[PDB]
């Protein structure tokens, strides 16, 4: 039984298993050792694209706080201050039942670097390595980019490489957790502000990423086949926005 | 007239002795028959003064320092003279790479103690503490590593008598950093092995035999005392 | 299943009582090829010698009606590897009642002949083996998964320690 | 939730029913009012063969310290020594799912005399009447054996009778557990040390008996046949030994 | 005059020699700078195989705890035990009129090492290492075995060189007991656990070994031939067994 | 037997690595195909020891000590010996 | 070393009466001889030995 | 660069026969390594005398 109330809103679930605070810290506001802070007009849980648990999904990724870009007041300040810092409230939601089976594991991973499509070196674009709202796909297994008139500087994340050339069991050492359809159906993760500045460009760089991978196969009684909602929820803490300018534009397509 | 600072262990042990010489060459590697590195297995059984020396108890404890003592020639006197040589010596513990090439990654020494000479340099000179995993070292091992079991397949289960347990304390890699040089060139590094801080427990009888092989199998030379009258002064 | 996700799951199905054994591995986390690639095996391959107990922890991810019971047993260096539950159950082994709780946590007690072990593939430094055997079944009532995987996790104890840091053997260059 | 923690064995379980100690009283050392103290080399749990619930199955007998003669040190103090003492904590586990029915009644006899099978009295030869880790099973009925010839020399056990003259309802005078598929898949018994001596043989003497009954049909959902497996984990408590002499080597077949 | 009393056995002689205690040290428990003790079960006298004392006889060598394998519960905990610790008590017998000649040495060798009869180097097997309760024998000379097809892989101990290269007379570095028959026909040593480690394997690691060797030559009054028998009675002390786990059954032949 | 001395971040990390290998040539200027200095961008990415043992972490603050072991060689045999 | 600078004398053993046996007793007996160091007992400047030997 | 071996032997121990024999082992025998164009060698010796 958990309570996740914060701003303007309020998230209650009864298959809850606790909460883990990434590196047993809170987000704070930064310490002396004009602001702006929107408070609790930002500090509140926008709810992102709901995906689909298939027996054949490989895993999902989603970069922050780039997937808040167009969640309302948070996105404007971003696009509307040059610096920026803020800590995240993650909420994972995996409904089944009891004749369900599998189990997924959510973990946030602080400067998530994807592995490229293309033999040129870091060579994915800006509007491709930025997906938004819709996050991305694992694949299982490695597919080269050919196409040199027109590359698809795109990421290939590798379900068993975790997408950056690491064992995917090595993947628990980031703050992670379990969400086992046997036991629970949710699961919460508090990300406080990483970085090695104080603040920095909500623009130019990503502060983390939450992956969401089956670490067991999806199954229901007897069926040849089952579908599962997946859902995520992400609300930004001690929002703190600075150096106000022209709204910032970034390209797409 | 007693004394007896001298006759103490620390005294005894504490004398530098060589127990190996790793020989190298500088010369053009197409050429297969000349050997760029060379790798030793750290062992103080390869002489006899040193093991004499150590076999006289059953356990021991102490510290070490290692000194290596370079030299080198040429292998001919009508292509002038080389340049400077620098010799790059490094520790292998149980489980890390063996050099494979003379200039593979191994050699990158991430975490690998390494120890750079330069020729004309006084020897360098290292210092190891007590390493061994038990709690003392041991200079003998009645038992097997492998303890063959009922059921076992003939070729499996079996280990020589003592093997190897607490002995596995790593190897030394050599080789030549600088360029090779158009003419042959054979260094040589003659390994000193100086122990301190000696502990010894459970004293055993000096050698009779010559030593054959790290155990104590013995094949000839079983004759040592001379011949003396009983009655004869 | 080698190279892919499959290999970071045990399958266990509702077949009659069998004395096979479910799983089975060797206390070399810095040789074995199942350990190795582990944290703690990658850490250990850094050092020469290591000391300390484990943590072996099993997690089901089955459904809420499937139930069991399982034995994870631990046999100590210096004897033939176990074959059967009936030598299983000779050592040190803990029981996973799978309807009360959904994971089961394993210590393995530091019984060596020597302080350290050896981080290489040597008889004279043998932690033992750990293996894992059906206790009655696994039960799944009508209308639910037959088949469900279990998943395996290692960790080090509080005493853990190493020693005698070294180059690891998962590592190349060219050139 | 239970935790059983002796020697070097461990056994968790979290479908329980708590535990019933015969005659209230815990296996303890003799008092005042040179022995063998194997202490936990020899107090762990071991675990016997499991036997297959059936919809005709009429239950199983087991005699202690009969199942553990060939258990480990246990067995080998036994028979190393001529006269021993032991209390015994038993585990019976008997899983099943939430579309399971029947019940299991465990009952610790002291004195477990069972009815033989031939016309002479007390005919059952020692080979028969100590059948040692596989225990027994019970009969729907009375069999006398007529092989004059070469008679079986075996026990007739009748689950109505408890296969000792007695009906089985008037079991549960003895310390008893009932195992519900419903709210229990386990059951746990601890007997202390039963005799008119303070130390007798640990060959010629069992102490105990272990009478597992189906109280109640077993049935799974609408399926015409369905089997559950038994397992019997036994562990002996404050064990000591005396007289060591040669070891005894009970004659078999 | 002396009594050996041990759990629940007792030597009495009249003809000993007093003792000697190896090292100065008696074999103790280790301090603290689950355990299994058989106490009194296992720490008693065996007698092994006795042998026969000729003229022509070259002295007899046995391991430890390599000649206890089979002596009871003491074997039996080193081998359903992984680790072991303990000391020993040697008694050796060898009775002699007035009218006998002769002396016999005994030597507590800790780490006693044989030579091989192998060119290879420490080519012997496990089987031939571990005689068990027999031991072995020396030799008046070295013999090499060339048969290439099926080595013997056995010892060759040499009386002169003690079998391990080194002149017989230091052999009284280890210590030593004088069987002299005119003055005592019994002698017994006490060894302390020896080893680099607190607790070791009880099968792959020897502790000591016990060497019998004719220091005088043997003879009775002036007849052309004697023969004396000599017995070897071994104790364990302070025994600490660790590491439970399935019986282990050493190769034979 | 835990101590856990040897496993502390500075002895970890406090080893020394070849980073990379900077060749200079000793000739005339007129030979274009001989390079008489060299320009190395400082980076711990051309190795993979060192690279391996600091991308364990994510952020990471030390000071740095770089050591220069210098060998050099002729190209011939036939031309005495240099300075 | 063996020199005349530093003679430690010699010793020697002799028969005082006889060896006495009754009959049916053996006539050839054998003694043991030992040498050990007394308490005052020291040594000083270290060397190599003259009883070991290694090939090349 | 010659690099030269000074052994002490004193009396009763080895004498060396050939150029690279086991009595240039050291085991026991002060040595004293010497390289060509080094500050020259020294040591000191007490009283040694019986
Ligand atoms: C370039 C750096 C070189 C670093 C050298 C480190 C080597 C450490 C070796 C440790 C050896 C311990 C001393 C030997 C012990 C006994 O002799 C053995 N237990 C018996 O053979
Ligand atoms: C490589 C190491 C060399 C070590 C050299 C040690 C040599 C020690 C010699 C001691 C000589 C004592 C001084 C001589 C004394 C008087 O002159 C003589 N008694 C009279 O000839």
């Amino acid at each position: 039984v958990m309570q996740l109330t914060l701003g303007n809103s309020t998230i209650t679930t009864q298959e809850a298993a606790n909460s883990v605070v990434a590196y047993g810290r809170w987000p704070e506001y930064i310490k002396d050792s004009q602001p702006t802070e929107p408070d609790v007009a930002a500090c509140r849980f926008y709810t992102l694209d709901t995906v689909t648990w298939r027996k054949e999904s490989r895993g999902w990724w989603w970069k922050l706080p780039d997937a808040l870009k167009d969640m309302g007041l948070f996105g404007q300040n971003m696009f509307y201050h040059y610096l920026g810092r803020a800590g995240y409230t993650v909420h994972v939601q995996c409904n089944a039942s009891k004749f369900h089976q599998g189990a997924l594991g959510v973990f946030a991973v602080p400067e998530m670097c994807l592995a490229g499509d293309s033999t040129t070196h870091m060579f994915t674009k800006y509007e491709n390595a930025n997906p938004g709202e819709k996050g991305g796909e694992f694949k299982g297994s490695f597919t080269l980019d050919t196409n040199a008139t027109n590359p698809a500087r795109n990421f290939c994340p590798v379900d068993y490489l975790f997408g950056s050339g690491v064992l995917a069991g090595n993947a628990f050492v980031y703050p992670h957790q379990i969400i086992n359809l046997r036991t629970n159906n949710c699961a919460t993760l508090v990300l406080p502000y990483v970085n090695s500045l104080s603040i920095d460009s909500m623009t130019k760089h990503n502060n983390w990423g939450i992956a969401i991978l089956p670490l067991a196969p999806l199954d229901f009684a007897t069926e040849s086949s089952t579908e599962i909602p997946i859902t995520l929820t992400i609300a930004p803490m001690c929002c703190e926005f600075n150096g106000l300018r022209n709204i910032t534009v970034p390209r797409t397509q | 007239k007693r004394t007896r600072s001298e006759s103490t262990v620390e005294s005894f042990f504490a004398r530098g002795a060589c127990v190996a010489i790793i020989e190298v060459d500088n010369d053009a590697p197409t050429k297969r028959a000349s050997k760029l590195f060379s790798v030793w297995k750290i062992t103080y059984k390869d002489t006899v003064q040193l093991r004499r020396k150590l076999e006289f108890f059953t356990y021991s404890r102490f510290d070490m320092e290692l000194t290596f003592v370079v030299t080198s020639n040429y292998t001919d006197a009508n292509n002038g003279h080389a340049l400077n040589q620098v010799y790059q010596i490094m520790f292998i513990p149980p489980g890390a790479p063996i050099p494979g090439k003379w200039n593979d990654y191994t050699w990158q020494t991430s975490s690998n103690p390494s120890v750079f000479y330069t020729y004309g340099a006084p020897p360098a000179r290292i210092s190891v503490p007590y390493v061994g995993i038990a709690n003392a070292y041991s200079h003998f091992y009645d038992g097997f590593a492998k303890v063959p079991l009922a059921g076992q397949a003939s070729t499996e289960g079996d280990s020589l008598y003592g093997a190897a347990s607490l002995n596995d304390f790593g190897s030394l890699a050599v080789r030549v950093v600088n360029d090779h040089n158009p003419t042959k060139l054979t260094s040589k590094i003659r390994v000193y092995m100086k122990p301190k801080h000696v502990r010894v427990w459970c004293p055993r009888p000096p050698r009779a035999v010559p030593y054959y092989g790290p155990g104590v199998d013995y094949k000839d030379g079983l004759a040592p005392l001379p011949e003396k009258g009983l009655t004869t002064y | 299943r080698k190279n892919t996700m499959d290999m970071y799951r045990v399958e266990l199905n509702d077949a009659a009582h069998s004395d096979t054994p479910i799983l089975c591995f060797s206390l070399s986390p810095a040789s074995d090829p199942r350990l190795a690639h582990t944290m703690l095996g990658e850490i250990l391959n850094y050092y020469t010698h290591w000391a300390g107990s484990l943590k072996f922890t099993f997690l089901f991810c089955g459904s809420m009606m499937a139930t069991g019971k399982l034995l994870v047993s631990y046999a100590p260096p210096g004897a033939e590897a176990p074959k059967s539950r009936k030598e299983a159950m000779l050592g040190t082994h803990v029981i996973w009642d799978i309807g009360l709780q959904s994971s089961c946590t394993m210590v393995v007690p530091w019984i060596s002949n020597t302080t350290y072990r050896l981080t290489i593939n040597d008889s004279f430094t043998e932690g033992g083996y750990i293996s894992m055997f059906y206790q009655t079944r696994v039960v799944v009532p009508l209308s639910t998964p037959r088949k469900m995987d279990i998943l395996g996790f290692v960790s080090a104890c509080n005493d853990f320690s190493v020693r005698l840091l070294r180059d690891t053997t998962h590592i190349s260059q060219e050139a």
